[PDB]
RNA sequence: GAGAAAGAGAGUGGCGCGGACGCUACGCCGCGACGAGUAGGAGGGCCGCUGCGGUGAGCCUUGAAGCCUAGGGCGCGGGCCC
RNA sequence: CCACGCGUCCCCCGCGAGCGCACGGGGUCGGCGGCGAUGUCGGCUACCCACCCGACCCGUCUUGAAACACGGACCAAGGAGU
């Protein structure tokens, strides 16, 4: 016959097309709500500093929950305790980068590899542009470039991370499923820095590049990708 | 107005020089055919700078233009006229060579049969 | 609406509504 | 697939993020509007300096 | 059957020739003349072959019947097509398609007949 | 049926309309515009009638063919390209042709043509170069302008007019087009003092003069 | 009836101290001696023009002896207005300290 | 190829005769990451030599083996074909 | 403003049609110009020569060899895990 068998094919096709359209409206409004949340997160740490200075007290802001490590010293001649920490940070090649949340279990790992990494507190623009330009994904333990939202949504759908700004929100606003969202991300293959390093061997305090350079990691990121 | 092939891509070759075997210039007893030297102090084996280069795998041509003659075809060594019917349909890709041993009387039958079957022969005038 | 199990009648209803 | 760059290529950025379109529409309208406001205040300042 | 005798013939046949990184097969009922499984003509129950005629012009088409498999003299039937190039190809197309006779070789036989007839029309 | 209106939003930047989809819904007025729901030719012959099949099958097959190509999108043919001008080249400027047989001769520019080329004459009465086409990359444009807003160049001269044919003897139509255009152009350049002597001379780099330091 | 190419000297190849890379010529263009002045010459056509024994064919004319190697300027090179170029066949070291004519015609004015 | 475990499932009641390539499955194709190496281990050689059983209705006095070559070439290479 | 209809109960205050443009799953032109029969075109390679950069002679035992460590004038054939 192929009369109703024909039409139910395009019934099912139209059904999944409308399903895809409802999903796109979903992630549109999720991105809008995120933009509102980031406006509030930026303005409230100005608001509360102002209300502290208005009384004459001081407002200590919260210690940040998210750093971005970069491996600035190469393979050769690495002490093994410094080596295993880098393997758990997934900084294997030179000039790889990884988002890392902070706590006492992680800062004492980062100080073991302080001569070899440069790390600081990455800005919202940094967490955006790293994902969009250099952000890939460990899909089926392969390395597939994040070209469409389905590559994110098939791997991270059960953590309710189904577009790319969901991934950006989970990385930046460090969420509940940060471990899974970050271990989804392949380590960032950042290029050698344009302009050039100050000094590879010594710490940032003593005029170098190794170690914690807190707000200044963004200047490094902008010229490394 | 010869038998032009199907497609003729740009046959890019990575290296055009031969691999001279190390110190084949220095002696006559040493042919230029490459032998990877297995010495313990050798400048070539441990890849010094400005030395005789070694034939790694990365020098291999791409599989789409491997074994390909500069006219775009691939050769096929043909002994008798009975084997040109094998290239009757592999025509726009694979061309025919007549072997060195074949008589001047038997080259003419092969060349005329190839002219019928539209097969390029690399050496069509090998005896005249 | 957007997830396919429970939002099926809602997507069908908005499909009827977009005419 | 060839990875095109969402920070340069517009419709790949929209493909990953359709709200980037209305952010960029609103911010281009705001760029032009604040620009015209500053040009109008500069013309008013020049008129007040003449007067 | 067929898949055992293919795994016997595949590397050990006298029709196979192997040189210049190219593998061929010279059995008489082979279309495209190459060593594969679809095109080998000695193996299958049903088999199309295209040959030039005993006369200088014309195309003979060889059909393997279904009954005398072990009987080689009464297995292959010949048919000679000494016609124009369009109707020769439409005849071969109708024989392979509409008889349901081994339809994967339907285009390879038309390619081969088109290559025979080009050689039979005179040289430039 | 229906008269096709132009685009409702103005284009703000390339690929962005100035009105989002809610305002575009309100403007296009879809709130009230809701909708809901060969090969054989018979011919007589002089038997009966024959059903001829137009576009019949091929009489030959090459022994192997290439496959079809994948689809790409933003790759127009050359006629469908958008065509750029420089900022310095406006109709009325004077040009220095750098490459072809008219080496370095200063020339009045007339019209951006439809293939992308520049319509050219420094009038041949003074620097001996006809109505010619040039290319905007190969041409230095100095900042010396005449006003040719009040001239008419003929509509019938175009890229297909100046296109080469296949000894080249010139037509009489070339002569009458040249004489029609320069009779309007040449009294404009005679108005500016020492400009007709400027156009006769050739640009030449002498010693101690450098194009990165010299302005024009 | 005059000259229409800037003067440039082929200073050397693009080279490290113990390595030279012959796929990139260093051109010293006469008159420009700083990077704020080398802005004009980027992307220009350029040519190494040399005579030889056997006749070549000359486009637009009878066979001459003068042959060329064309190329283009690619990017600046160091603070003194030295510039990089690439020719479509690499320059012979014959040309070290000779006159490459750097053209004007891929013009950006 | 589709973010969501599963049926493009069956049943009962209210003219024009057309459609490329493929698949030596030990074959063909698609993604990802990777490539240092002596002593040593292993794999693949449509690398090479000599003889033997099969086979190419193989080649050859209309000139085989060998040898020479500023000739045309292929292969990363061993080597090989004109 | 990614908000659009009507009808039904109650809390609170599943198939619309067409065309078209494209920052959209990797380049195309539905764009061109010149020179070619005894003086010219192509041939990356293989012959000679020129220049810049690089560049110590192999095997070997050795912690370490270009070594003022030993073997080696040159060539052909035989020549060592059976
Ligand atoms: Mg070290
Ligand atoms: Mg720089
Ligand atoms: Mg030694
Ligand atoms: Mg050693
Ligand atoms: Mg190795
Ligand atoms: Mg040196
Ligand atoms: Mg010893
Ligand atoms: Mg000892
Ligand atoms: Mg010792
Ligand atoms: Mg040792
Ligand atoms: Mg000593
Ligand atoms: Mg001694
Ligand atoms: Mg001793
Ligand atoms: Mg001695």
């Amino acid at each position: 016959n192929f009369a109703e068998l024909k039409i139910k094919r395009l019934r099912k096709k139209f059904a999944q097309k409308m399903l895809r359209k409802a999903r796109r409206k979903l992630i549109y409004e999720k991105a809008k709500h995120y933009h509102k949340e980031y406006r509030q997160m930026y303005r409230t740490e100005i608001r509360m500093a102002r209300m502290a200075r208005k009384a004459g007290n001081f407002y200590v802001p919260a210690e940040p929950k998210l750093a971005f490590v970069i491996r600035i010293r190469g393979i050769n001649g690495v002490s093994p305790k410094v080596r295993k920490v880098l393997q758990l940070l997934r900084l294997r090649q030179i000039f790889n980068g990884t988002f890392v949340k902070l706590n006492k279990a992680s800062i004492n790992m980062l100080r073991i590899v302080e001569p070899y990494i440069a790390w600081g507190y990455p800005n919202l623009k940094s967490v955006n542009e790293l994902i969009y330009k250099r952000g890939y994904g460990k899909i089926n333990k392969k390395r597939i470039a994040l070209t469409d939202n389905t590559l994110i949504a098939r791997s991270l759908g059960k953590y309710n991370i189904i577009c790319m700004e969901d991934l950006i929100h989970e990385i930046y606003t460090v969420g509940k499923h940060f471990k899974e969202a970050n271990n989804f991300l392949w380590p960032f293959k950042l290029s050698s820095p344009r302009g050039g390093m100050k000094k590879k061997t010594t710490h940032f305090v003593e005029g170098g590049d190794a170690g914690n350079r807190e707000d200044q990691i963004n200047r490094l990121i902008r010229r490394m990708n | 107005a010869a038998l032009r092939p199907l497609v003729k891509p740009k046959i890019v070759k990575k290296r055009t020089k031969k691999f001279i075997r190390h110190q084949s210039d220095r002696y006559v007893k040493i042919k230029r055919n490459w032998r990877k030297p297995r010495g313990i102090d050798n400048r070539v084996r441990r890849r010094f700078k400005g030395q005789i280069l070694m034939p790694n795998i990365g020098y291999g041509s791409n599989k789409k233009t491997k074994h390909m003659l500069p006219s775009g075809f691939r050769k096929f060594l043909v002994h008798n006229v009975k084997e040109l019917e094998v290239l009757l349909m592999c025509n726009k890709s694979y061309c025919a060579e007549i072997a060195h041993n074949v008589s001047s009387k038997n080259r003419k039958a092969i060349v005329e049969r190839a002219a019928q079957l539209a097969i390029r022969v690399t050496n069509p005038n090998a005896r005249l | 609406i957007a997830h396919p199990k429970l939002g099926r009648r809602a997507r069908a209803r908005i499909a009827r509504g977009l005419r | 697939v060839l990875k095109k760059n969402p920070l340069k290529n517009l419709r790949i950025m929209l493909k990953l993020n359709p709200y980037a379109k209305t952010m960029r529409r609103n911010t281009i309208l705001r760029q032009a509007r604040n620009h015209k406001l500053r040009v109008e205040r500069a013309a008013a300042a020049l008129a007040a300096k003449s007067d | 059957s067929a898949h055992l005798q293919w795994m016997v013939v595949r590397n050990c046949s006298s029709f196979l020739i192997k040189r210049n990184k190219q593998t061929y097969s010279t059995e008489p009922n082979n279309l495209k003349a190459r060593n594969s499984f679809r095109y080998n003509g000695l193996i299958h129950r049903k088999t199309v072959g295209v040959e030039p005629a005993a006369d200088g012009k014309g195309v003979v088409v060889v059909m393997k019947r279904r009954s005398g498999q072990r009987k080689p003299a009464t297995s292959y039937v010949r048919t000679t097509i000494n016609k124009n190039a369009r109707a020769t190809l439409s005849s071969i197309r109708h024989m392979i398609r509409k008889n349901k006779y081994h339809p994967d070789l339907r285009m390879a036989a038309i390619r081969r007949a088109s290559a025979i007839l080009r050689s039979q029309k005179p040289v430039m | 049926k229906g008269k096709p209106h132009c685009s409702r939003n103005p284009v703000l930047v390339r690929g962005i309309g100035r009105y989002s989809r809610s305002a575009m819904y309100s403007r296009k007025a879809l709130y009230k515009r809701k909708y809901a729901a060969l090969a054989t030719v018979t011919k007589p012959v002089g038997g009966g009638t024959r059903v001829v099949k137009l576009r019949k099958m091929p009489r030959y097959y090459p022994t192997e063919d290439v496959p079809r190509k994948l689809l790409s999108h933003g790759k127009k043919p050359f006629s469908q390209h958008v065509r750029k001008l420089r900022a310095s080249i406006t109709p009325g400027t004077i040009l220095i042709i750098l490459t072809g047989r008219h080496r370095g001769k200063r020339v009045v520019f007339l019209k951006q043509l439809s293939s992308g080329l520049l319509l050219v004459t420094g009038p041949l009465s003074l620097n001996r170069v006809p109505l010619r086409r040039t290319h905007q990359k190969f041409v230095i444009a100095t900042s010396t302008k005449i006003d040719i807003s009040g001239v008419k160049i003929p509509k019938h001269l175009t890229d297909a007019y100046f296109k080469k044919k296949k000894k080249y003897e010139i037509t009489e139509q070339r002569k009458v087009d040249q004489k029609a255009v320069d009779s309007q152009i040449l009294p404009k350049i005679k108005a500016v003092p020492q400009l007709q002597g400027y156009l006769r001379s050739v640009f030449a780099l002498t010693n101690g003069v450098y194009p990165h330091k010299l302005v024009f | 009836s005059g000259r229409l190419w800037c003067k440039a000297i082929f200073a050397g190849y693009k080279r490290g101290l113990r390595n030279q890379r012959e796929h990139t010529a260093l051109l010293k263009i006469e008159g420009v001696y700083a990077r704020d002045e080398t802005e004009f010459y980027l992307g220009k056509r350029c040519a190494y023009v040399y005579k030889a024994k056997n006749n070549t064919v000359t486009p637009g004319g009878k066979p001459n002896k003068t042959r060329v190697i064309w190329g283009k300027v690619t990017r600046a090179h160091g603070n003194s207005g030295m510039v990089r170029a690439k020719f479509r066949s690499n320059l012979p070291a014959k040309a070290i300290g000779h006159r490459i004519r750097v053209m004007l015609y891929p013009s950006r004015i």
